[PDB]
């Protein structure tokens, strides 16, 4: 297992993990930095050794069957989840993960709306965007409003990885719909509620 | 002309593996000295190569038995070729001294 | 020096089979070892198998024993893993990797990520319509402009912007899988506002999964 | 379940030959005592194997050497890799035991 | 039990090339020696070259050196003797042969034999004209193979089944430049048309093959 | 080199054949070579003999002359025998010793042009010796008994591993225009006990 589960931190705080080897094998257990949907680099073999380019900030150290990976000084490049892998030959038992997030000074996003396309509404469909940049943090409720009316059922979110620089995310959230149902509406409105922030931008399908 | 090898090959080409190693059948079976046997030796998948901390060894973890042919030269007349059994090392391992 | 390059990423039906590849460059394979780790969509890794060439060790994970296998091919500097009898949960991104001794038991340098996709679903190319900068969207200097890649399936899509060059403040947002079972994404990249039209933007999408190019150009609404 | 090697091989495989030997890098510089290296051992192809003739013995004939790069690491001050060559036999063969 | 397949055998002119295959039965290449022995005209064995796979030993003669190279696939069982500037003198049979190491320094089962021929002058055909058997009728047939480039011709008799007393004559360099030979059997009188008596000639390096029935 | 050159004894007189080696150790061999076929060896690492052959056969070390020992000379064994020297990095093969045999009738045959070689433009007369020795037999052809050389194209068998004799053939080319202007061919045989000779008529058949 790895523990913990998930964390948040901010920047400086030293942090570390904790991986479960309850089959004693012989601390060979190594850490693994996985990036936003890359390829996994190795942190730490030996349980203690570092390998060539590695920041000096991480370092492992082992109580017995507890092995624990150290980040001495957080900093934003270091935003990853991390695995632990028991190794021995016929064992792999990679670590549960843990989500590292880093906490970064709670901002307002930057909204935007786009209607849909001529092209888009050419096709029979109609899709709205509602754009969240540079926000923090990640739990935004988006909610979307035609003519006022609160829209369920036909809105997809998906946010990005905290960025290196900022460490606040964005968002963007669709409300899609077919092309009658866009010029048969004006007002489409896109509210976010985050936390004491309740932001939001809209269009008037004429504007366009 | 010169060669050289990279310190990641010295190093995983002589580390702890079990490696080609002949060795004389009287090691394994000490048996029938008044017996002569061709080959003298046999080749044996053997422990060996760098453990790289004097704390730990380079020992087996896996073994079995691989049974050979060798040829019994009788004392006098008889040149029986038997299937003489030896022990080979299917895996090493880096484990602590003792 | 010291590469892994992995292909044979795509989709296939249950019950059917892929080999993909992981070819090395400047290191021999024959004297190490290449494992094979799976990520499933949103899931941990799993180590699938290794082959260790000049040892002759060839062990598989339970899940995959007998319907997957891993081989070598020394003068190729290439290891192949050939699985046979693919499963719906089988799908994931495959990585491979070196294990060296220098590093202990551990795995240096690693893939890339080739995709493998168990599904009985078709794929269905691209569809781009442009995400225009309105001059409502323009937030003063900062104005924001984008493209939206919808119905398309399956994994994975690449999106560069003006063949590369723009990179600065992208944001390729992920995809989502769409109700309707095809895939839906949007990048939108914050450009200077003076820009206008005066720079000119172009988003290149690629689906490789169906050999689909579209170069689509975002303007002023 | 079981394999078996036959005779023709046995006495072709374990002949006098070339083999590749791991060799501790002490045994062959005992005069570099103040540095431990890492690794401490290299792979040579050495002499090696049965002549099956008590006046013949394996014996290198042809010889050469390779640099390996090796880590010359002081015990507790200070490491480096350096490039240590060492000995290995090209070519083995039998020979009568000069006695 | 072990045996040793030879091939690529032909015609070359000079300054051409040509590879020969040297393929192994019950018997690993890897760990053991192959060896080229060429057999010139009428003359003695000359050895050409050998490879030892599990050493890394390409020696080869020094007539040779450069223009030849020895070679082995593993996974074929196969050696390959690439020759890249054929010359006149390379005109030889060639063979291949296992060196173990329980015999010595020597060469146990040997090849087959592959003929390598190095002229410009282009393949001919062969033709077969019956040797039909009252001076044989005093126990009495044979072939005559005329008019074939490069050798060999080979010359069994019904299909391999004529053998006893057979004397298939050696091949004549005729003045034309083409060779000529003539396979005989004495069969008797008495026999009549009990059996049959057709000669099957092979030329492989032509491609023909010919079995002609000798017949009065 | 080898010696001898070329030895005729008969069966079961010991026949021995020597190699030199101006040495490398004693790794010598010895190989048996059949008439245009495969060599195969008898003797390794100079003394030792190879599987199957017979106890006849054997080898000795004279310092630096080796020899291939035959005790009682049996006729299978007719064929060019050869000794490797060896050497790791100098293999050189032997001179090579012809195993010649003396024998304890000719039965001469002639055999006519077959009429699609006389259509095909030539005519080739052939005559055939079998079952005879010694060699040195200089044939003689007689087109209308006129003394026929250079005409005449010689091929010799080896000597058979039973009887230990030959076989010869001798063919007369010529061109369909100096054939058929002649009725008897004749074709003698260089010998001085009885000089044979065998003839044809071309309005025979
Ligand atoms: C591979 O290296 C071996 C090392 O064992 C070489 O053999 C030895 O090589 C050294 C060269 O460094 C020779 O040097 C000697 O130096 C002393 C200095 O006082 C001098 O007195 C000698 O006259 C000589 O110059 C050394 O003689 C030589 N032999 C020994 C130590 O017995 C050899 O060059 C290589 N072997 C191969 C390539 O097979
Ligand atoms: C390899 O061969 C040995 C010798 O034939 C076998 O060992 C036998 O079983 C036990 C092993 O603990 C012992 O009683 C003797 O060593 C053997 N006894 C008999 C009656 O043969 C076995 O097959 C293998 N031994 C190993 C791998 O240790």
């Amino acid at each position: 297992t790895q523990s913990p589960s998930s964390l948040s931190a901010s920047v400086g705080d030293r942090v570390t993990i904790t991986c479960r080897a309850s089959q004693a094998a012989y601390g060979r257990v190594a850490w693994y930095q996985q990036k936003p949907g890359k390829a996994p680099k190795l942190l730490i073999y030996k349980a203690s050794e570092l390998y060539a380019g590695v920041p000096s900030r991480f370092s492992g150290s082992r109580s017995g069957t507890d092995f624990t990976l150290t980040i001495s000084s957080l900093q934003p490049e270091d935003f990853a989840t991390y695995y632990c892998q028991q190794r021995g030959w016929y064992l792999f038992t990679f670590g549960q993960g843990t989500k590292v997030e880093i906490k970064r000074t709670v901002a307002a996003p930057s909204v935007f709306i786009f209607p849909p396309s001529d092209e888009q509404l050419k096709s029979g469909t109609a899709s709205v965007v509602c754009l969240l940049n540079n926000f923090y943090p990640r739990e935004a409720k988006v909610s979307w409003y035609v003519d006022n009316a609160l829209q369920s059922g036909n809105s997809q979110e998906s946010v990005t990885e905290q960025d290196s620089k900022d460490s606040t995310y964005s968002l963007s959230s669709t409300l899609t719909l077919s092309k009658a149902d866009y010029e048969k509406h004006k007002v489409y409105a896109c509210e976010v509620t985050q936390g004491t922030t309740s932001v939001t931008k809209s269009f008037n399908r004429g504007e366009c | 002309h010169h060669e050289v090898v990279k310190f990641m090959d010295v190093y995983q080409r002589s580390y702890c593996h079990p490696i080609e190693t002949l060795v004389d059948i009287f090691q394994e079976y000490p048996d029938e000295i008044e017996y002569i046997f061709k080959p003298s030796c046999v080749p044996l998948m053997r422990c060996g190569g760098c453990c790289n901390d004097e704390g730990l060894e380079c020992v087996p973890t896996e073994e079995s038995n691989i049974t050979m042919q060798i040829m019994r030269i009788k004392p006098h007349q008889g040149q029986h070729i038997g299937e003489m059994s030896f022990l080979q090392h299917n895996k090493c391992e880096c484990r602590p001294k003792k | 020096e010291v590469q892994l390059v992995e292909s044979g990423g795509g989709l296939v039906q249950p019950g059917g089979s892929l080999r993909l590849s992981c070819a090395a460059s400047g290191f021999d394979l024959w004297y190490y070892s290449i494992h094979w780790v799976r990520q499933a969509p949103g899931k941990g890794l799993e180590w699938v198998a290794y082959i260790y060439p000049s040892y002759g060790y060839t062990y598989y994970a339970d899940s995959v024993k007998g319907r997957f296998t891993i081989s070598a091919d020394t003068s190729k500097n290439t290891a192949y893993l050939q699985m046979n009898s693919l499963r719906a949960e089988d799908t994931a991104v495959y990585y491979c990797a070196r294990h060296a001794w220098y590093y202990g038991w551990g795995l240096d340098y690693w893939g890339q990520g080739t995709l493998v996709t168990v599904s009985s679903a078709s794929t269905k190319g691209p569809s781009v319509f442009p995400l225009a900068p309105s001059s409502k969207s323009t937030s003063g200097g900062t104005a924001a402009l984008g493209c939206l890649v919808k119905d398309y399936f399956p994994e994975p899509v690449t999106v560069s912007w003006n063949s590369g060059a723009l990179t600065s403040g992208v944001h390729t947002f992920p995809a989502v899988l769409q109700s309707s079972g095809l895939y839906s994404l949007s990048s939108v990249v914050t450009v200077p506002s003076s820009s206008l039209g005066t720079q000119t933007y172009i988003c290149n999408v690629n689906h490789k999964p169906s050999n689909t190019k579209v170069d689509k150009k975002v303007e002023p609404k």
